[PDB]
């Protein structure tokens, strides 16, 4: 059915060996789910109508004068998502042990506010949002964002969780902080981790069960 | 020439310069023929299907716009109506073997995209008014050329991609669109759909 | 082509001592020469487009190119040479036919008897010469020719007659400019003046005869009537010389006294031309705030009614900051649109010269606004430069007219290129707007210059595209590119044919484009490792050839354009050529830069094809000199030169006393 | 106040003969990179046609990128970042160079635009949004919220979200301009256009932006008697293309040439910029003659509408040769230039113009007023300031490489505390972003430092709990670097470098273990791990690790056995450490910090659990008896100095069992050598005021891989690469890609732990 997908993913050294494991067990048959088969070179993007694939990926702050987000324009091609998937180089990090979700996040509400003006042939669509993250966030509040600064997670993952978007979290290693926003992003009103050690938990969308 | 050489050889050969003068028809870039279909092909149209160049006695110095690829000739035959089995002739295309003659497939992107502009002239002052008679006849002969592969469907698509990007060139769309429907229509179940 | 085309009124002498140079760098015949030089008069006549154009072409080739071979005679068998030169243009057939169908009459016969009465040919060979022509022939309006060959000795009369106001008779004036007003005699006046060489006197002769009826006497109205028209005249005429042949035949060029004329500070300050954008808040603009509400009070009084007193070129210099206050109270919105309507009337009706200075400061006006803040002020010249406004004209409307539409045409045409916007006063801009509006502009120098060579000659056309490419890419772009297009050539007649044409091309601003390329180009070919596999022998010869001919023309020694951009010019030569005659002067210290190069060049180790080409460079500048470039040689390249291989001594050399010693060196010791 | 901090010069290598000059390029990048052309002229034209890359703090190293720009360079121009440099010649060919591998010695351009024939007079790269301005009286207001705030500036072409596309406009010899706009993939989208239908000369030109995303592009065409036209661009994306929009704006003329006294001099504009990009408003012009010139600074501002007028200008010069804008974003307004000229702060005030002869003026931004003057005892042909412009670059008219220190009062004499709240604001300014801050080393004296290193602790405290976590490896690298300078505070330099290092292994380390089922939940096993570490007090090693859970602490026995070399390094710095104990040396900062006593505790007793698992992932000690716990005598040592130290408001001095059991340590074990970092070759400890050093380029006035712990030989035989800051090295390419740790590998790929970037160290062939 038609769906506004985007994932958000911490582009940094941590999730850098996990990423390969992850992609196959969990993000490409999710791709396949919103798109039924799997994608090969014949896919076209320009159709406004139909599912809408997205990303966003975030870094911590020792990336000190780049930007923290490096979003990427929707598509209608699962394949070429596909190859922005491969795409994503993990160099990021340093001493630290977190990140900035906040900045996803806000990234993240952006584009699914300008999906929000794109789809008005359909008043209210699947709008899902994966976070693939492997660390805790940060206490900044989102800093490179218009309309969500000054927000912390907690804020931003509330007004997530109202308004109808279904927050998916997965994780190649369990923590508490992702289970506490998970619990939080709680739309208004299964086993699928296929390795025990990964932390995946999906409100919306279906994973064959391991 | 080598550096060592160099005048020694030039003016010996700029020497030689007359003789090629009395060896040219003169004018012979502007000269056309009458098309007919009729065969036994007169041998002073044929052009080389590598290059498209005239075919040349000798090793002469000849006229510098006599080693220009001839695409007038070949744009003003293909633009005539019954004209196949002369650009066989010229081209030596000889339908037992297919081949995929490049220079062909170029002329033919650029006589599509010559159709494209002169239909986004204005097409609506006059309803016959040349332009949907070129491309009927586009469509014909793009049919035979592409058919019995002389030229191939998806570079003559792909070229025709790159020369209809960022032209701008948007009213007759979709004349282009049926001509590329003629060919799939044709020809869907012999090839495989990646073609 | 290029004399026809830029500068008619040049002086004969600069043109007759370049022809020379360029027969003695390249060794013309004279029989040859002569034929290229009406072959080229007779070609560019017949491309000339319509109107003016085809008039200037007219005076040049029977005019001012009969003087010039005066000229050569006499710095030179002249006749037998030109009466060869005659029958070789005579076999040419075609080209006179299609010039005969321009001229509308034979214009061999008229040059024929031009030719004999300036004593180029004698008489037998003249009549046999027309005898020929109208033999190859058999297989109400005056033509152009007639008029202009006419007209030359009325610009002569009319000078000698308007001295002295037709003895002080206005009303007589008033009738023989009106006269001239009429159509085509102005501009036929004004092609005899220009190639002839009085344009200059006439010029003074209008500006003086306006500056007598600037203020006028105590006067009736019948009286003063006459002498605001007689303002009109020579102020409209004035302005129509200046915008077609250029502003400096109206400088005076040395006034004793402050006593400069109005019209010369109305042209310096406050008319636009082409390189030349005015400031519309220049001192020149404020004269005053006294006269300028008596101003807009008498502009808003009725018709004038007090033309009787008015010193004209006050009111000419006031009426900007009247109609900028007009254009303030426009935008304030204290004045109606009919209020406008009735104040442009007044300024456009009785006299027309009123119209222009306000469309000058409008156009300097709206060429500093934005893109929105316009709309207004355009108004004022659609009600300025409108059609005629009626039923109180003095006398001569129609002309003035029509003259003035034509002048405020090449005021405005630039502004109102920049916003699309029609005027539309009814080609007389017939070389305006050449470039194409998006294409980068090496393709557009590419493109003309590969017609140039495929054709062989220079149009009219292409020399005003060259013009405006020189001035727009500069002087260094300009040349590389144009010798970029020759080193890819392979052919020896292309490569040669390339060098003839450059030439020339170049001989817009020759000083500059030595400089250039003898400092620029050639020492980043020659000192460039990987760049000298371009300098091979068929386009290196020709290359050498282009440098040493730029060298010497340069050494022995011319567009408005070109005069302005290197006055805005500035350079330290010194500090660009600090090498290691006056030789403060760029040339010498580029030449003296150069022969250093080519000695260091022709001393080292590693021979290759930089080697040949400083090899060809000294050769033909051996063969080109009569005798000089060659003063600046260092005196080790005598040794140097027999060392990677006697006349190339001889003539090196300048032959000083201790010139001797080296020469007799290297001549013994071969 | 100027001192030139020192001179570059070229070996043999100048005299550039037969060939006249040309103009050359400058550009100081945010990470401090200089990039620039220079006429050298030997054997090649390819030698004018080299971009050199001159890391400041390492001079002599001066790479040489062979850029294939077949006409003079005409431009050089760094990112917003410092990460990519935009250069582009005459006849068209911008090409974009960006690092390879992340060096800063390898560029190579993938990317580039071309319109060609058409010589690129001006180019810039798109603004992103980000503009903070700088309110100097809040300079005490112990918050960087107040001090540095973001001004709310709009980025030109934002593309589906609130994220700016990155992209470079230029603007030709003729009327046209070029947008590239670089995709998030590897596209690029070129759109050239004229700027307006009146096709004209482009002589001079130059950009800024708005806000409100609009380009403006001024035009001039030299001859100073013509006008300044000015373009408003806008950038748009139409489906699949750009789509460039200009229109009209006011253009100006410019006095003297209505001075009608003499208003033939000055006939040539040599120099056209706006005050700075993204402040459009104001223009700096300069006319020359032959010999003088003329500045003036013009502003748009409103009433005709819009209109140009005059602010100032100087009343005769010399000929200027080269002009340097700040960069420095100050607030600009009255009660800040009260307070900047109260308490004398003036580095974003002024403007460096070079003169034809040696004389360089700096000179107010307002009112063009000469604020200070440097002789040169021959003429800058391109100067460029800094990013705190403190410090100014030139090119000179020979091979030389100059850099000028300004002082932020220009050489009136302050008081210590101005002076040290001064260059603490600046240092404070590059903490926020994320700028270097050589500049402000060139500043500080010896004797100010211990005191400017007090400040910057208070600074760190009492901000916001996430600005004390976003500013710790910063504000470590920035007190290590001030440390370096000065001979009372050279010792604790090493000290910094081990505390990021321990850092940086331990948090990587309580990365690694992923709990493979969730036990007493909401806590993360790093958490739980160091909760039990401090709780548990006991001598013993094996008494902590019964407590810990240890069927947790797991890992694949592969990645386990790689961590080898680290945690060799825990266990070597742990008995150095203790052995040391008896003793001002590499380790006397770490005897009394009970934190880090606490993460070597915690780090063994999970080392212990490893080795446990697998007994080939432990630190080796050649120990003088075989009947010997090694791990545990450590631990029981590091405990019995650790309870001295977690104790509350302690300061308890060691008790003298410990003292005569550590000096047992090199009978019972061989406390065998320490790498420390800070390899000390930065020129700001070797400097000197009033004296300048005089290099060559390339001259320059037991080997470890400090990062992965790995010896190399005596000539070592893989190549590496070398931090530019701290100076650690490391091999360039991991030694087993299979086996390799990408958790402790894949964060040192961009930067160094300190910060700085790294530097292709040539090998040495001996
Ligand atoms: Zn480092």
């Amino acid at each position: 059915v038609v769906a506004d997908v985007v994932f958000v993913i911490e582009g940094t050294a941590n999730l850098g060996p996990y990423f390969e494991g992850l992609r196959k067990h969990y993000l490409l048959p999710a791709i396949e789910y919103f798109n039924g088969g799997p994608p090969a070179e014949t896919d076209f993007g320009g159709d406004y109508g139909g599912t809408q694939y997205s990303l966003v990926v975030f870094n911590t702050v020792d990336c000190a004068p780049e930007s923290y987000v490096q979003c990427h324009a929707p598509t209608s091609s699962a394949y070429e998502f596909v190859t922005w998937l491969d795409g994503i180089k993990f160099m990021g990090g340093g001493g630290e042990s977190c990140s900035l979700i906040a900045e996803g996040l806000s990234t993240a509400l952006q584009l699914f506010d300008d999906f929000k003006k794109m789809r008005e042939q359909i008043g209210q669509t699947h709008r899902v949002c994966l976070l693939i993250c492997n660390s805790p966030p940060y206490l900044l509040p989102a800093v490179e964002s218009t309309t969500y600064s000054g927000c912390t997670t907690e804020n931003l993952v509330q007004q997530i969780g109202e308004r109808g978007i279904h927050f998916s979290i997965v994780s190649p290693r369990k923590l508490p902080a992702l289970r506490l926003l998970f619990e939080k992003a709680a739309p208004p009103a299964t086993d699928v981790s296929q390795d025990p050690r990964h932390m995946v938990l999906v409100r919306g969308l279906v994973l064959p069960v391991g | 020439p080598h550096w060592l050489l160099g005048n020694l050889v030039s003016d010996f050969v700029d020497t030689f310069r007359p003789t090629a003068r009395i060896n040219s028809i003169c004018g012979r870039c502007s000269l056309l023929p009458v098309v007919n279909n009729s065969g036994a092909i007169c041998n002073s149209w044929k052009l080389d299907p590598a290059t498209l160049r005239f075919p040349l006695k000798g090793l002469l110095p000849y006229d510098k716009d006599l080693f220009e690829p001839q695409t007038a000739l070949l744009r003003y035959v293909l633009e005539q109506p019954y004209s196949r089995d002369m650009v066989c002739n010229m081209l030596g295309l000889n339908k037992q073997h297919k081949q995929r003659c490049p220079v062909l497939e170029d002329q033919l992107v650029d006589l599509v995209v010559y159709a494209m502009e002169r239909s986004e002239t204005e097409e609506k002052f006059d309803d016959g008014g040349t332009s949907q008679l070129l491309w009927q006849h586009l469509s014909s002969q793009l049919i035979f050329f592409v058919l019995f592969q002389f030229a191939s469907f998806p570079h003559m698509v792909l070229s025709l991609h790159q020369k209809l990007a960022g032209r701008g060139l948007i009213k007759g769309r979709d004349h282009l669109m049926w001509v590329l429907l003629q060919f799939i229509s044709g020809s869907i179940q012999k090839n495989a759909l990646a073609d | 082509l290029l004399e026809g085309t830029m500068n008619l009124t040049g002086e004969t002498q600069s043109l007759v001592e370049q022809l020379t140079m360029v027969k003695r760098m390249q060794h013309i015949p004279t029989p040859l020469f002569v034929l290229e030089i009406w072959k080229a008069c007779f070609v560019g006549l017949i491309e000339s487009p319509e109107g003016t154009e085809e008039l200037k072409w007219t005076a040049f080739t029977f005019l001012k190119i009969p003087q010039v071979l005066v000229k050569l005679k006499k710095y030179s068998d002249f006749t037998e040479d030109v009466n060869c030169a005659f029958e070789f243009l005579l076999k040419l057939t075609p080209l006179l036919d299609k010039a005969d169908q321009r001229c509308n009459c034979d214009c061999t016969n008229f040059l024929l008897q031009e030719c004999g009465k300036q004593g180029l040919l004698s008489e037998a060979s003249v009549n046999n010469l027309m005898a020929k022509r109208k033999a190859d022939r058999e297989h109400n309006i005056q033509p152009n020719i007639q008029l202009i060959l006419r007209a030359e000795p009325t610009v002569t009369n009319i000078l000698k007659t308007m001295d002295a106001d037709h003895s002080k008779s206005p009303e007589g004036l008033l009738g023989v400019l009106g006269h001239m007003l009429s159509g085509k005699s102005l501009d036929l006046l004004l092609a005899a003046a220009a190639a002839t060489g009085k344009l200059k006197s006439f010029a003074r002769k209008f500006i003086n005869l306006n500056e007598f009826t600037t203020y006028g006497s105590e006067e009736s109205t019948k009286p003063a009537s006459v002498r605001a028209l007689l303002f009109d005249i020579s102020f409209l005429m004035l302005c129509h010389v200046a915008q077609t042949y250029g502003s400096e035949v109206i400088l005076s060029e040395s006034r004793t006294g402050a006593e400069v004329p109005f019209f010369e500070t109305w042209m310096q300050t406050c008319m636009p031309e082409e390189g030349k954008i005015l400031n519309p808040d220049h001192p020149c603009f404020r004269p005053d705030s006294t006269k300028v509400e008596s101003l807009v009070a008498l502009l808003n009084n009725s018709s004038e009614m007090k033309l009787v007193q008015m010193k004209w070129h006050e009111a000419c210099l006031s009426i900007s900051a009247a109609i900028l206050e007009i254009l303030n109270a426009w935008e304030n919105g204290v004045l109606a649109f009919e209020s406008i309507q009735k104040i442009t009337d007044n300024i456009k009706g009785k006299v027309c010269s009123l119209a222009v200075c306000a469309v000058a400061w409008l156009v300097a006006h709206v060429r500093m606004l934005g893109l929105d803040e316009r709309e207004k002020s355009l108004q004022m010249i659609r009600q300025l430069a409108g059609p005629l406004f009626s039923e109180n004209t003095l006398q001569f409307y129609n002309e003035r007219v029509v003259i003035m539409n034509s002048i405020l045409e090449r005021m405005c045409a630039d502004v109102l290129q920049q916003t699309a916007t029609q005027i539309k006063f009814p080609d007389t801009m017939p070389y305006w707007n050449l470039l194409p509006p998006k294409r980068p502009i090496k393709e557009v120098l590419t493109d003309i210059f590969a017609k140039v060579l495929e054709k062989g000659w220079v149009d009219s056309r292409s020399i005003h595209i060259f013009d405006t490419l020189l001035h727009m890419g500069g002087v260094y772009w300009f040349c590389n590119n144009l010798i970029k297009e020759l080193l890819k050539e392979t052919r020896k007649e292309h490569t040669l044919r390339a060098v003839e044409l450059l030439y020339s091309i170049f001989c817009l601003d020759m000083q500059q484009v030595t400089l250039v390329l003898l400092g620029h180009i050639l020492p980043g070919l020659l000192t460039d490792s990987s760049k000298w596999h371009s300098l091979m022998d068929p386009p290196g010869t020709a290359l050498a050839k282009l440098a040493v001919w730029c060298a010497l023309s340069s050494y022995s020694s011319a567009s408005t354009r070109q005069k302005k951009r290197h006055r805005e010019d500035i350079e330290d030569y010194i500090s660009l050529f600090p090498l290691d005659v006056n030789m403060r002067d760029p040339l010498n210290r580029v030449l003296a830069n150069l022969f250093l190069l080519i000695s260091s060049i022709l001393g080292s180790r590693t021979a290759g094809p930089h080697t040949q080409f400083v090899q060809w460079f000294m050769e033909e500048c051996v063969d080109c000199l009569e005798q000089s470039v060659l003063q600046f040689m260092p005196f080790t390249t005598v040794s140097e030169l027999v060392k990677v291989s006697k006349v190339v001594l001889a003539i090196t050399d300048l032959s000083l006393p201790l010139g001797r010693q080296v020469a007799a060196k290297a001549i013994a010791a071969l | 106040m100027m001192d030139l901090a020192y001179v570059c010069e070229w070996e043999k290598w100048s005299k550039s003969t037969h060939c006249p000059s040309v103009p050359l390029a400058c550009a100081w990048s945010c990470r401090n990179l200089i990039a620039f052309t220079m006429d050298l002229r030997s054997d090649d034209q390819d030698l004018t046609r080299m971009i050199h890359i001159l890391d400041t703090e390492h001079p002599w190293d001066l790479h040489s990128i062979p850029s294939e720009h077949h006409e003079a360079i005409t431009c050089l121009e760094w990112d917003q970042s410092g990460s990519r440099l935009l250069s582009a010649d005459a006849d068209g060919q911008i090409k974009c160079w960006s690092m390879a591998d992340h060096l800063a010695n390898s560029w190579e351009s993938s990317v580039g635009s071309l319109v060609e024939g058409d010589p690129i007079v001006a180019l810039s790269w798109l603004h992103n949004g980000v503009k903070l301005a700088l309110h100097v009286e809040k300079s005490g207001a112990s918050s960087f919220g107040e001090k540095f705030s973001r001004v709310k500036f709009s980025p030109s072409l934002t593309l589906f979200g609130g994220k700016p596309m990155e992209g470079w406009i230029a603007v030709t010899v003729s009327g046209l301009v070029t947008v590239s706009l670089l995709k998030p993939s590897g596209q690029v989208l070129t759109s050239t256009e004229s700027l307006c239908r009146l096709r004209g000369r482009v002589a001079l030109a130059d950009i800024a932006f708005t806000g409100g995303g609009n380009i403006v592009v001024a035009t001039a065409d030299g001859s100073s008697a013509s006008p300044v036209q000015f373009y408003k661009v806008c950038v748009s994306v139409v489906s699949e293309k750009c789509r460039i929009d200009t229109e009209i704006l006011p253009s100006l003329f410019m006095r003297c040439t209505t001075d009608l006294n003499r208003k033939d001099k000055f006939p040539a504009i040599t120099h056209l910029k706006f005050l700075a990009r993204d402040m459009s408003e104001q223009v700096l012009l300069c006319a020359s003659s032959q010999t003088s010139s003329i500045v003036e600074c013009w502003s748009l501002r409103k009433e005709t509408i819009l209109k140009w007028r005059i602010l100032s200008a100087t009343n005769d010069l010399d000929r200027v040769s080269a002009v340097a804008l700040p960069k420095l974003p100050i607030s600009l307004t009255n009660t800040d230039l009260k307070v900047a000229s109260d308490t004398q702060f003036y580095p974003g005030l002024g403007l460096a113009l070079a003169f034809h002869d040696g004389s360089v003026h700096i000179v107010h931004r307002l009112s063009l007023q000469t604020m200070a003057v440097f002789y040169s005892s021959v003429h800058l042909k391109a100067m460029q300031l800094s990013w705190t412009s403190l410090a100014l670059v030139g090119i000179d008219s020979h091979g030389k490489l100059s850099v000028l220190r300004l002082s932020p009062s220009m050489g009136h004499p302050l008081e210590v505390g101005l002076a040290l709240r001064h260059l603490l604001f600046l240092l404070e300014y590059c903490m926020v972003t994320g700028y270097d801050w050589w500049d402000i080393l060139l500043h500080v004296q010896p004797s100010m430092v211990q005191s400017l290193v007090e400040k910057l602790h208070e600074e760190y405290t009492r901000q916001t709990a996430a600005l004390q976590q976003v500013l710790s490896t910063r504000i470590l690298a920035m007190k290590a670097s001030l440390c370096k300078l000065s001979p009372c505070t050279v010792t604790r330099v090493c000290d910094y470098h081990t505390k990021l290092f321990l850092i940086a292994i331990s948090s990587t380390l309580k990365s690694l273990l992923r709990p493979h089922f969730l036990n007493t939940p909401d806590k993360s096993p790093g958490d739980r791990l160091t909760e039990i570490c401090t709780k548990i007090t006991d001598v013993d090693i094996d008494k902590v690790m019964i407590n810990l859970k240890t069927e947790e602490f797991v890992l694949d026995m592969n990645t386990l056995q790689a961590l080898q070399q680290l945690l060799q390094w825990v266990g070597d710095f742990v008995l150095y450490l203790l052995a040391s104990l008896p003793n001002l040396r590499p380790g006397h900062s770490f005897l009394r910090d009970g934190t880090s006593l606490g993460m070597l505790r915690e780090l063994m007793v999970v080392i212990r659990i490893w080795g446990l698992l697998k007994p080939s992932c432990l630190p080796v000690y050649t120990a003088t008896s075989d009947t010997q716990d090694s791990m545990s005598l450590l631990f029981r040592l590091l405990t019995k100095l650790w309870i001295c130290c977690r104790d509350e408001g302690p300061a308890s001095e060691p008790d003298e069992a410990l003292v005569d059991e550590c000096c047992l340590l090199p009978s019972q074990l061989l406390i065998p050598s320490l790498d420390w970092l800070p390899a000390s070759d930065g020129l700001v400890s070797r400097l000197q005021p009033k004296q300048p050093l005089r290099l060559q380029f390339g001259r320059a006035p037991p080997k470890i891989d400090h990062l992965r712990r790995l010896h190399l030989g005596a000539c070592p035989t893989e190549e590496c690469k070398a931090c530019t800051r701290c100076g650690c090295v490391t091999m360039l390419k991991s030694p087993n890609r299979t086996t390799a740790v990408k958790q402790w590998e894949q964060r040192w790929i961009k930067n160094c732990l300190c910060g700085g970037l790294w530097w292709r160290v040539p090998l040495s062939y001996p």
